[PDB]
């Protein structure tokens, strides 16, 4: 029927592809720009970050449907360089077309790239080395890892809270956090902040004079079915059917009540001691409008709306267990944090439940007035988060700043694929591809992306250089000196998650509609 | 409608909101503002001044517009003082960069500078602040301070509502010194003249008020969005009006229904029974012997004025008010507030944070513009609790700014030496909008405002003056601004301003 | 109605489709390869190897296309294996004959050269066609890896190797009348979800998913006696059928579960009987199922009779009335070996056979549930040589220098031949050796002269057997290589491929309905 084949084909393919990714050439960096994303929301979306931005909202592509894998992936296996793939791709294909342009078949332009990545892999394994884990080495790479991704501005602010929570770890294996993020967020003066905090904080929390305001021995009994039932961890039926059962199901309610709010101050008294220690009450539900007042005065802190996940985090963080239910029962398995304080920012009133058995839950409250940079900088804390734990996590970090890719461009050098000549393209497309980001830089700097990326070149063939473009002036400059390094398991990630969609292209001559 | 390439959201969907930026702020700025007809989703005039006001009754298409918008909501409720200049410098300020598009700079040089400028003339600002004034129990200090705080968004009697406007915000705390967001209630009230716009602490329900007082002394009220027609919104008991005798035997039971019902009201108490719903007679003419006052078929508005200001819930369902359910107040006392017969509570001691000022214009418009106007004077007064310190008029402010980030500009260099210099620039835009609304241009007032090199006192207020244009001290001339009202303008419209820029277009099918 | 169609017009018809067809595939197939991409009208993208997978998700248009499916079916049904073959080596045959032979204008020689260049294929393979020995797992490994690679996968050969160099000779029909080839339910791959690779664990015999799906049913009899029905379960499928009534709201509930309570009283009946296994092709209810597993009594059930009987044959299984009834007892053991393999909770019975009826229904493990999917294709692929081999120790190597082997042969013949009937039979020489010279086309350089020198070789050196290699375009002895080309595949190739294509001739006319 309707069939397109071979040659020209596959141009629509890197037509869209090439086409497709230069846009993103406005990210990647500081000097790159966060990119506007708007949707049947209306919401202005405002990432340097590939992912976010490519999987949201774009044009019809065959290759948009590749593309949206590895953006997703290399956030997937790392969080950061996210942008940073798409632009290697098309510029590899931008190279392989022409050989393709000499009709120098895809098959052979396809089989030349491996081994040159392969070689690149070789030599960013070269061109790593294990370096700290340490916070002021997390920072020369958070430093980086943001910018690349999220703002520099941004970045820096972010650069001493991201790495303080992903340093808050136990030595976790993991390369992201799950439980160092927890991200508050609120309606502020300021359209961007964020504070840390370390421990869980609660949705929300129900503060009273009544109340203590300070739990310091804090035993947190953390319920989803609330006062409103007694010794229950089942709601219970309401029938309002009919006249006579309902005359009696509002009658008996209150001994629901009446009990639970008892089995929390009679348990006080058992668990906190009288006044002796704060206790917690946490209602996942709503607060019954007696125990509201009664859990009040009793020293109690009952705390309205702690969400599941406040149930999960406290429980790890404060090394007690969430109930469903407030009956009498020991104070270990009610939680216990160092310091529950119900902290009310904003009209949002956020519990801490702090100094935990397990700093593994640690919080950040973001804030904005506006949701469009409540998006923004709540989105710009995640990657980093994710990304700088890859320099926490791995002993090794990659060199960043470019400095490593004109470093294999000439370390590719040629007719050591003096195999056939399809390889020696498949290494002369994948020289060139390595540049794009010490390109787009120096691109979106000043002066020139080439002019300068060949001093650079010229510069790291030049003995004891490895030189690369400032993310920021664009000029050349020693890139691991300055610390400034991507996350060691970007690189040999990115580099097989770049080729393999490329590599994806070539084989696919046909499409058919 | 929104998704858009080839650069058509930047260097178009940005500048074309610069577009609108003006004349929002540029006739409707300066120390008078200037009034822009407005029909409403159910159509109506209104005019306005203020940028932000309008702009919320604008909805706007542009993300880019979109989201400087929100500043100037962020300004008018921190500020309210150059809430129209949040537009006109911002666009002024982006305007700058087509220029550098052609002359090549990046988005990511050109927000540094304004940015580091902005910083530089965040620093720069305090100095052209200029004196202070602050007295929060004087009325007629903070009347003039409100004057030109008003009259900046307000061509109008000035010196009256900014008495008024200062006379409860001074009045309506003892402790001003503080001022909360909503501090003064407005009952809009026609008629009789602009001037009978009157100052009382304490809620006002304009409605009808029935019932006979049995307490004018104490107003504890048991507030009720609940009809006393004998209407409970659980189960209705709602008039039979399609036969006689069904209503015949009803209408005798309303006599004791709203017997129970005035009682389930006055057992937990209540003086006035605030009352949202309908009333009936039967109801009433109980009422009025049962001697609880009923303000009847209160104004969701009145009942949320009452709402919020009591610290009670309106009660729907008919149900025995607690604690929460029920309001106090110092006095419930029937009495024309504006020459207009209504029943008005005193809040001074009870907790304060409102003063209930009836607004008496000859139109809406004018009962807007007396609206409008205190806007600022609310927000300058909470201001002026958080500084007193002062700045002139604009326009005196911002020809410094410009010699300071013009040479700050080529101390820069490095290309946004060009971006700062421009950044001064977007300064020069309020005397020339101040030139505009008064009909003259910025140049001779640029040059004048350059000439005596006077630097944040003395300017071309917005003047009949201007007939020649004419600089003045706006210190002295009582036309003036303070820090925060120029700071947080500056910061949020710079903010606003450079945050749009770093936007990109929307990829989308 | 009456619908005419005539001449040419649907015979170029017929070329268009299949040969179109033939385009992406013929480069997909084979070491060098590439995708065929579908485009959905919402530009989703489906690339496979297969034609067929793509050919089915958009119009198969009827000339060609619509048999072309079916004798991609048939060499699929056959071997297990060559959808892709077949329908470009049918599309070969197709293209250069017919308009060609019909400007020299015959329908005759046309059909009758597909005869006579086809067993010339069966007489050129079958001289050159290199016995292998079918007791050596080896010599079946290399010949089987060689199939199991059929687009791009060696990488579960090696294991597909083992399990199928293990499983087909144990193949016996319930017939058990010869081994060798086979029908896929006398062998059986089923894929067995998660695990890992160690987990593949080899399976001879027929597979019960249903034996053991419960860790209360039967724990590893060595001997699983499956008891069927008879006695055991005395037969009632019906219901009681009792009268309705008005004032229980139970009879409405209780009538329904009448149905699955009386297998429950032939489950009781069971349980007296101990069957370790119970089988029932009228099934047995969940609810009556309880009281079999407690009793350690697993149960097979919804499975019909051959099922079972090849199992009770294959596990040995006593069938009879009931246990302490004599129906004259099966064997005890047909089988040496039942696995329970448990992934989760659901258990998985295998029983290793040799020689039985059974299924022989191999069990593989990937790393997970996923790539299965694709051993039980390698084994499937693997599995048919090892029915082919057990079959063809003599099966062709080429790198298509079989698939010259026959065309150059043929071009000897042709002048053999002779009369008008060389023309034909010496056009149809040309159409077999594009697929391998467009695989080495897919290599490069100029493939008609390695087909040149392929032919140089082909008379002088040797047709296949040493021949020209697929990916690399050298000139090699193709054993020596170990790329093998299954003489029955070849066999079934290019028979299933004349066959279609003298209909394609035969056919000038199709009709409405």
């Amino acid at each position: 029927a309707e069939v397109a084949r071979a040659q020209a084909a596959l141009a629509v393919n890197i037509s869209a592809a090439r086409g497709l990714q230069d846009v993103l050439r406005t990210n990647l960096g500081p000097k790159g720009t966060m990119k506007m994303l708007v949707s049947g929301a209306g919401d202005i979306k405002l990432t340097k970050d590939g992912n976010v931005l490519l999987h949201e909202m774009q044009i019809q592509h065959p290759t948009a449907s590749l593309i949206a894998k590895v953006a997703t992936a290399q956030d997937d296996i790392t969080g950061d360089g996210t942008t940073s793939n798409v632009l290697i791709i098309g510029e590899l294909l931008k190279q392989a077309d022409l050989y393709i342009s000499e009709g120098l078949h895809p098959r052979i332009i396809t089989e030349g790239f491996e081994a040159a990545k392969e070689k690149a892999l070789q030599f960013l394994e070269e061109v790593k080395v294990s370096r700290e884990m340490d916070r002021e080495t997390l920072i020369d790479v958070a430093r980086t890892s943001l910018r690349t991704k999220v703002h520099a501005e941004l970045a820096d602010v972010l650069t001493e809270a991201v790495v303080d929570s992903i340093l808050a770890i136990k030595k976790q294996d993991e390369p992201i956090d799950l439980f160092m993020i927890e991200i508050m967020e609120m309606k502020h003066k300021s359209e961007t902040d964020t504070s840390l905090i370390r421990g869980l904080v609660l949705d929300h929390g129900a503060r009273h004079p009544d109340m203590k305001k300070r739990v310091e021995d804090a035993y947190i009994l953390t319920c989803n079915v609330s006062l409103e039932y007694e010794k229950t961890e089942v709601n219970s039926g309401f029938f309002y059917k009919s006249a006579e059962e309902r005359e009696k199901l509002v009658k008996a309610e209150r001994k629901f009540i009446e009990d639970r709010v008892k089995k929390i101050i009679e348990l006080k008294r058992k668990v906190c001691g009288d006044s002796d220690k704060g206790f917690v009450v946490i209602n996942q539900k709503g607060i019954d409008p007696f125990s509201l007042d009664a859990l009040s005065k009793e020293g109690i802190v009952a705390l309205r709306r702690a969400k599941r996940r406040n149930m999960e985090r406290l429980t790890l963080a404060c090394g007690g267990v969430a109930l469903n239910s407030f009956d009498d029962l020991s104070p270990d398995c009610l939680g216990h944090a160092g310091l529950v304080y119900e902290y009310t920012l904003g009209e949002e009133k956020f519990t801490f439940i702090e100094k935990c058995n397990n700093p593994r839950s640690v919080t950040l409250l973001i804030k904005g007035p506006n949701k469009h940079t409540l998006t923004q900088i709540k989105d710009a804390v995640r990657d980093g988060l994710r990304a700088v734990k890859n320099a926490i996590d791995d002993g090794c970090v990659v060199p960043g700043a470019g400095a490593v890719e004109v470093a294999m461009a000439e370390a590719l050098i040629k007719h050591k694929p003096s195999v056939k000549g399809r390889a020696q393209l498949g290494v002369q497309a994948f020289a060139d591809a390595l540049l794009i980001i010490p390109k787009v830089l120096a691109q979106n700097s000043g002066f020139d992306l080439q002019e300068t990326l060949v001093k650079i070149q010229a510069e790291h063939s030049e003995s004891g250089q490895l030189v690369g473009v400032d993310l920021n002036t664009g000029e050349p400059m020693v890139a691991a000196e300055v610390g400034v390094w991507d996350n060691y398991c970007v690189k040999k990630q990115l580099l097989h998650s770049c080729t393999v969609i490329a590599t994806n292209i070539l084989l696919v001559d046909e499409i058919m509609r | 409608a929104k998704h858009f390439s080839g650069l058509e959201e930047a260097v178009y969907r940005n500048i074309q909101a610069c577009k609108e930026l003006a004349q929002t702020t540029r006739t409707a700025y300066g120390p008078n503002g200037m009034n822009k007809m407005v029909i409403n989703h159910l159509e109506k005039l209104f005019v306005t001044n203020d940028a932000a006001t309008i702009l919320r009754e604008l909805e706007v298409q542009h993300p880019a517009a979109k989201m400087i918008v929100m500043a100037s909501h962020m300004q008018e409720q921190e500020v309210g003082d150059g809430t129209n200049f949040v537009l006109v410098f911002a666009g002024a300020l982006l305007e700058l960069a087509e220029e550098l598009l052609r002359i090549g700079l990046s988005v990511s040089e050109v927000i540094e500078g304004y940015e580091i400028a902005c910083r530089k003339a965040h620093e720069i600002l305090p100095n052209l602040v200029c004196c202070s004034a602050k007295n929060l129990r004087d009325i007629d200090e903070v009347s003039s301070l409100l004057r030109t705080s008003i009259m900046s968004k307000q061509y109008g009697n000035e010196v009256f509502l900014a008495k008024l406007i200062a006379q409860a915000c001074v009045s309506i705390f003892p402790d001003s010194g503080h001022f909360n967001v909503d501090n003064i209630r407005v009952c809009k009230i026609l008629g009789s003249g602009i001037s009978s716009s009157s100052v009382l602490h304490g809620m006002v329900f304009k409605k009808e008020t029935e019932g006979d007082v049995t307490s004018v002394k104490d107003a504890k009220i048991a507030v009720y969005s609940c009809p006393f027609d004998g209407m409970i919104t659980e189960t209705k008991g709602t008039v039979l009006i399609k036969t006689a005798e069904e209503l015949m035997n009803f209408s005798k039971g309303e006599e004791n229904l709203m017997d129970a019902q005035v009682k389930a009201i006055a057992d937990t108490g209540a003086n006035v029974v605030v009352t949202g719903g309908k009333v009936a007679d039967m109801a009433l003419h109980y009422a009025n012997k049962y001697n609880i006052m009923l303000v009847r078929l209160n104004s969701k508005w009145d009942l949320r004025r009452l709402c919020k200001t009591v610290g009670a819930t309106a009660l729907p369902r008919l149900t025995p008010p607690v604690l929460e359910e029920m309001g106090h107040c110092d006095s419930v006392y029937l009495s024309e507030v504006g020459d207009t017969q209504v029943v008005v509570f005193k809040h001074e001691k009870e907790d304060g944070a409102i003063s209930t000022i009836v607004l008496r214009g000859s139109t809406d418009n004018l009962m807007d513009d007396i609206e409008r106007a205190v806007d600022d004077g609310v927000n300058t007064f909470k201001v002026l609790t958080r500084d007193k310190r002062l700045v002139p008029g604009g326009g005196a402010t911002e020809i410094e700014l410009a010699k300071q980030i013009t040479s700050y500009g080529e101390t820069c260099p490095g290309l946004e030496q060009y971006a700062i210099k421009k950044f001064a620039e977007a300064f020069e835009a309020i005397p020339r909008a101040l030139a505009e609304n008064s009909g003259v241009k910025a140049n001779e007032v640029i040059s004048k405002l350059y000439a005596v090199h006077q630097e944040g006192n003395k300017n071309v207020g917005l003047d009949i003056e201007a007939e020649v244009p004419a600089v003045k001290d706006m210190l002295e001339a009582g036309i003036l601004d303070t820090y925060l009202g120029k700071y947080w303008a500056i910061k949020l419209a710079t903010n606003a301003a450079v945050t749009v820029l770093r936007v990109d277009q929307i990829i989308m099918a | 109605n009456t619908k005419r169609e005539s001449g040419r017009k649907v015979q170029s018809g017929n070329i268009n489709a299949a040969k179109t067809i033939a385009d992406i595939i013929r480069t997909c197939l084979g070491p060098k390869s590439m995708m065929k991409m579908l485009l959905d009208p919402m530009g989703g993208i489906v690339m496979t190897n297969d034609g067929n997978a793509i050919l089915r998700e958009i119009q198969v248009q009827h000339p060609a296309a619509k048999s072309m499916i079916e004798i991609s079916r048939t060499q699929d049904e056959e071997v297990g294996d060559g959808t892709t073959s077949v329908i470009i080596l049918a599309g070969e045959m197709l293209s250069v004959a017919e308009h060609f032979l019909e400007q020299q204008m015959h329908p005759t020689v046309v059909i009758s050269a597909y005869r006579k260049a086809l067993d010339d294929m069966i007489s050129t393979l079958k001289k050159i066609s290199i016995p292998v020995d079918i007791s050596d797992s080896d010599m079946m490994l290399n010949i089987i890896n060689s199939s199991i690679t059929t687009k791009a996968i060696s990488r579960w050969s090696s294991l597909a190797c083992n399990i199928a160099l293990d499983a087909v000779k144990m193949v016996q029909f319930e017939e058990n009348g010869r081994k060798e080839i086979d029908i896929k339910k006398y062998a059986r791959v089923e894929k067995i979800p998660g695990g890992i690779i160690e987990d593949s664990c080899v399976l001879r015999g027929v597979m019960i998913n249903k034996d053991v799906t419960h860790p209360r049913m039967r724990r590893y009899i060595k001997n699983p006696r499956i008891v069927l029905l008879d006695s055991s379960l005395e037969y009632k499928k019906g219901e009681s059928q009792t009268d309705i009534e008005i004032t229980r709201e139970e009879d409405f509930t209780r009538i329904l579960q009448m149905e699955e309570e009386y297998i429950q009283q032939l489950c009781e009946d069971i349980i007296q009987l101990k069957p370790d296994v119970v089988i029932t092709e009228k099934g047995i209810s969940d609810l009556a199922q309880h009281y079999l597993m407690r009793a350690n009594i697993t149960a097979i059930r919804r499975v019909r009779k051959t099922d079972n009987n090849r199992i009770a044959r294959a596990c040995g299984a006593r069938i009879v009335s009931r246990p302490e009834e004599l129906r004259e007892d099966d064997v005890g053991t047909g089988a040496g070996l039942l696995e329970i393999k448990k992934i989760g909770d659901e258990y998985f019975t295998f029983i290793t056979d040799c020689k039985d009826p059974k299924a022989c229904t191999i069990l593989l493990r990937g790393a997970s549930k996923e790539i299965l999917s694709e051993v039980e294709r390698n084994l499937q692929d693997a599995m048919q040589v090892c029915r082919n081999v057990l079959l063809d120790p003599q099966l062709v190597p080429g790198g298509g220098a079989s698939e010259m082997a026959v065309a150059h042969a043929l071009t000897e013949k042709s002048k053999a031949m002779t009369g008008v009937e060389q023309w034909p039979y010496r056009a149809v020489a040309q159409a077999l050796e594009v697929i391998p010279r467009t695989l080495i086309q897919n290599c490069g350089a100029s493939t008609i002269r390695l087909l040149t020198s392929l032919r140089a070789k082909h008379t002088q050196e040797n047709c296949e057997t040493w021949g020209v290699n697929g990916e690399t375009g050298t000139l090699v002895d193709m054993k020596e290589l170990g790329i093998w080309e299954p003489l029955a595949v070849k066999l079934q190739t290019y028979k299933t491929a004349v066959e279609t294509a003298v209909l394609l001739l035969r056919i000038d006319d199709i009709v409405s309905g």
